[PDB]
DNA sequence: CAACGCATGAGCTAGATCCG
């Protein structure tokens, strides 16, 4: 057979070991298993526990505090796939804090699909170098695997296995003392594999009973149909929580229970595009008798009434709730603390947002490169304010670039007052071409949005210098760039040109950090070009250098150094880098 | 919220007994 | 100390609750 | 004669010479260097016939189809030579068209040597006898002539001749004069046409024999159409060539006492010369511009450049070097350069008294202030717009302004300014108010209370050390724990030493540079706690690279995260002295946020497995 | 009218279209 045990919803095991027993014929579990808090526990009587049918589990597992489980192979032999459609802090299998784990040995652990793995904090914990986590699940950056036992080379690691050749070192790879992993060769890349390398259907994942046949796989992979597995069920059937397909008896008497609410977690299942969908979707509105979705008069939207008046934007945790709706009733909070990359996941859940009726607030935000995963951003209605009077908000964002891209996105914010603060990547020119299509205009504080604390660590000029003459000796070497005037002209305090070795041209751009260092490209100063009045003049200006050696590559760049001022001009000058040889 | 009621601000012993039955 | 957060807070609160278990909906 | 005239310098022109239509004894230095487009036609009627006595030197640097110097200096006597050129009174260096040299007339350069080089067309240098005329001979330059391969046939007419190192040669310098000789009886004083000697005082040629009154140029001094050699009171010496007396040596020193760009030379009177500057351990009084002695520390006085001057880097502070009472404004922008440790407190080290406002714009580089060791005042006579008279703005790692117990500031008028100082703390800035006093002659400062002491600390309790053992070369620091109240929050411990000479060390001192301290920082990472009051929770940390019988200085420096409302803690030992028998700001930053990581889940973990009871 | 003569090259005298 392919699933011949009992679907089976989540669970929560606490204080005692009475409860596991209802996991007896489970094969399925959607939704999720947790084993929790678990401290009058002797290791002697999880010898007698095992749950033999468990095949594949939803959304994730989370083991914290138990006492006694020694190593998790006499409980769960045979989870195959982990799929992760409701993850847990964008983690989809933790492990966390146990005492007395000493093995993993969830050794036939094949694909998690979504998501990642963090096991932390175990002062028993052994064998976790020996993984090979690279071709179990399909991201490898996300992960966190510190503070264990295997900080140290020091736990043993005998294995009697392809011993796989993923780094650049002859390591094996194995999951506990008498069991060792199974990489087949890959010209199927996870479409399941026998123990002799013969291929098996396309349709399947992990281990295969006979190959190529689609009625006696495992662990199924699209959907599944009567101990089959079909690519897209056909329509006497659709499909449902995008694993299953069933008819039409099943997603109507749900219906029946919960419209009678008991409880606010039950949906009332709805028909639409073929799916079993939860609430269907903006501009759509269900009939009375008949169960389906028919088109709006005028727009529908499906106004998401957030609970509490805010919320605070963590992961995809969090993030998962505002999927599919458009008009928020409250206001958000953005807080991503650490982080590697997040920008990948926010647009497709929270990135058909239209109109949003309180203040918005990055603060403390590491790792964020730009704010462009709100998609339909169209007004800020903003009925209410911070502590200040204050929409907009930012704060100590190391890593922000870029607002929105200003060519094709309007943006019209009612009332309120912007607020800017620490953002030492994010230049005044992004904010204020912000100033002129936002719905103010000159609302502003003194002390308004920061001018100081802004784009300190990233040089940024609009308006570009072209070179016209350079010569060569096999010492000096002579610059000349065509002038430039702000429309003030006190308003210059020079030049300042910059000159380093490089003996390749793969050198990189000037990042404007000032640190002491010594990739300062040896600052040398300009005198400012004396006041000519005259158009043709001696203030074409060039320089000299003395010091070279011959007979190697020099990177060379020039930027003007302008009083900045209360008037929202001249943000400088600044050429290209090129590179000339002495010879 | 257990962490905002026992780390923000100092807890009582009837405040911390709801948590268990 | 009374300041109970971090790593202590889940083992201070076990011992006011050995017996009764802890409580979920 | 005609009038004095100072020292010219041209170029390039001619126009320029016009100058000397009644100089008679150019005192300073005539140079004519640099002219190119000038043809042989333009040199014939220029001619200054009465210019006898030039001081310092004379210089004719590639100067273009002269062709001779009989026609335009054809009546110096005397060069004396006071200021010289790489200690050369006369340099012909690098002409051409130049056939013979042709200063017929004169007669005793006092000091130096003569330079003559490199100009392929001169001869008649051969035939001139520089054994009398200037007096130390031996380091005179003549190579490279037109006389190397002997070509010319210069012959010259009658006239007197004596021997030099062998040969019997004839003295001429042009064609047309030769070299003027008089007989050993008289020998400097000089002779006239028939072979008398002169007036006992006179250099060179003389009028009308024993008549000082009358001789063309005076040896010693000269005064009034006499000459003299000691001039007596009420007359002063001046330049030493000449005598004037106390009012014409008072008036130009008022009336460039103001510059027009440099400088003047403010005259003095001490002992009977009127001097550019005093010696050292002399000082003038300001009333009758006299020269009195010293006591204690002197004054230099260093008065400064148009009211502001900027220091960059050590290159910008070299003017101020030795510099002890500045009678203006100043303003400091630091920003880097290399081996940043004790140069910065050697050239302002000795500094006394500033009279302007100071400023501490834009500067990054700087830790502290306490490079100003011997400064006492800023009373601030001239005020800055905004009655201000102290500001700082963009000091983004300055810690410390001054020690308060090992020194006493103060100052009188004016306003404060301290704004964007995030490492500058708050209390700091209100413990200079009981030593400055300006609670007393009570204002209104303007200090905002928000734009100062992010990424700093003021409210940090008193460590105290609990155990010290001491062998011949090892000590264990062992003392009590600090938590913060929330005990994750505190990354690890910053421990300081450094060898002590006496009981005076200071905390934050002579480090001041971007990435180098004079201490040597060591880290330990914090210990474990087990909610015990009694256990093994003190922590520890053991130094072994010590030397017999020195005396060190150790202190505690904790080092914590900052929860999201601006309210920081920390705690920081005190100085104890103990007696025996690369963290880049980058890494910094990306390990304090794993830190704040790993607090953030383990928070959200106890927030959703722990469910109250309604 | 577009390198080189009417110098040298960072050794108190200028600073590389610095000068025709």
């Amino acid at each position: 057979h392919l699933y011949p045990g009992e679907v089976c919803p989540g669970m929560d095991i606490r204080n005692n070991l009475t409860r596991l027993h209802e996991l007896e014929n489970c094969s399925v579990i959607e939704g999720h298993l947790q084993i929790l808090l678990m401290f009058k526990t002797r290791p002697e009587d999880f010898r007698d526990l095992s749950f033999p049918k468990l095949i594949m589990i939803t959304d994730y597992l989370l083991l914290f505090r138990v006492y006694g489980l020694e190593s998790l192979k006499d409980l769960f032999p045979n989870l195959t796939v982990i799929r992760g459609s409701r993850l847990f802090f964008n983690y989809a299998l933790v492990i966390f804090e146990m005492v007395h784990l000493k093995e993993l040995g969830l050794y036939n652990l094949m694909n998690i699909t979504r998501g990642s793995v963090r096991i932390e904090k175990n002062n028993e914990l052994c064998y976790l170098a020996t993984i090979d986590w690279s071709r179990i699940l399909d991201s490898v950056e996300d992960n966190h695997i510190v503070l264990n036992k295997d900080d140290n080379e020091e736990c043993g690691d005998i294995c009697p296995c392809p011993a796989t050749v993923i780094n650049g070192q002859f390591v094996e790879r194995c999951w506990t003392h008498s069991h060792c992993q199974k990489v087949c060769p890959t010209i199927c890349k996870s479409h399941g594999c026998t123990a002799e390398g013969l291929c098996c259907h396309s349709e399947c994942l992990g281990n295969c009973s006979q190959p190529d046949d689609p009625t006696k796989c495992v662990a199924c992979r699209n959907f599944y149909l009567d101990g089959r597995c079909v690519e897209t069920c056909p329509p006497p059937y659709y499909h449902f929580q995008d694993w299953r397909c069933v008819n039409f008896s099943f997603c109507q008497d749900l219906h029946h229970k919960c419209k009678n609410s008991r409880r606010q977690g039950c949906h009332q299942y709805v028909i639409h595009n073929n799916k079993c969908i939860p609430e269907c979707p903006s501009g759509y509105t269900m009939n009375s008798s008949n169960l389906l979705c028919t088109p709006c008069l005028g727009p529908c939207p499906k106004v998401c009434h957030l609970l509490e008046g805010e919320k605070t934007i963590d992961s995809v945790t969090s993030a998962q709730e505002l999927r599919g709706c458009t008009v928020i009733n409250g206001s958000l909070i953005i807080n991503i603390r650490g982080g590697n990359n997040l920008a990948a996941e926010l647009e497709a859940n929270l990135g058909l947002i239209e109109e949003i009726s309180g203040y918005l607030k990055i603060r403390r935000s590491y790792a964020l490169v730009s704010l462009s995963f709100f998609r339909k951003l169209r007004l800020i209605r903003g009925e209410t304010l911070e502590i200040g009077n204050y929409s907009f908000y930012a704060l100590d964002n190391q890593n922000l670039r870029q607002l929105w891209d200003w060519s094709k996105h309007n943006l019209t914010t009612t009332q309120g007052k912007l607020f800017f603060h620490y953002n030492p990547k994010l230049c005044l020119s992004e904010i204020h071409k912000m100033e002129e299509v936002s719905g103010t205009k000159g609302r502003q504080e003194r002390n308004d949005i920061a001018l100081k604390t802004n784009g300190d660590k990233a040089s940024c000029e609009n308006e570009l210098l072209k070179f016209s003459y350079i010569r060569t000796s096999f010492d000096k070497i002579l610059l000349r760039w065509e002038p430039y005037w702000p429309p003030d002209f006190r308003d210059l305090l020079g030049f300042m040109l910059f000159y380093k070795e490089a003996p390749y041209q793969n050198v990189t751009e000037f990042d404007g950090q000032d640190a002491c260092g010594s990739n300062s490209w040896t600052v040398v100063d300009i005198d400012p070009p004396l006041r000519s009045n005259d158009p043709k003049s001696q203030n074409h200006p060039g320089w000299l250098m003395r010091g070279l050696k011959p007979w190697t590559q020099y990177a060379i760049f020039v930027k003007t150094l302008v009083t900045f001022s209360d008037e929202r001009r001249t943000y400088g000058a600044k050429s290209d880098i090129i590179y000339v040889q002495t010879d | 919220g257990i962490v905002e009621q026992c780390c923000t601000s100092i807890c009582s012993l009837y405040q911390l007994e709801n948590y268990c039955n | 100390n009374q300041h109970l957060c971090g790593s202590h807070l889940v083992e201070a609160l076990y011992l006011v609750c050995g017996e009764r278990g802890f409580f979920y909906t």
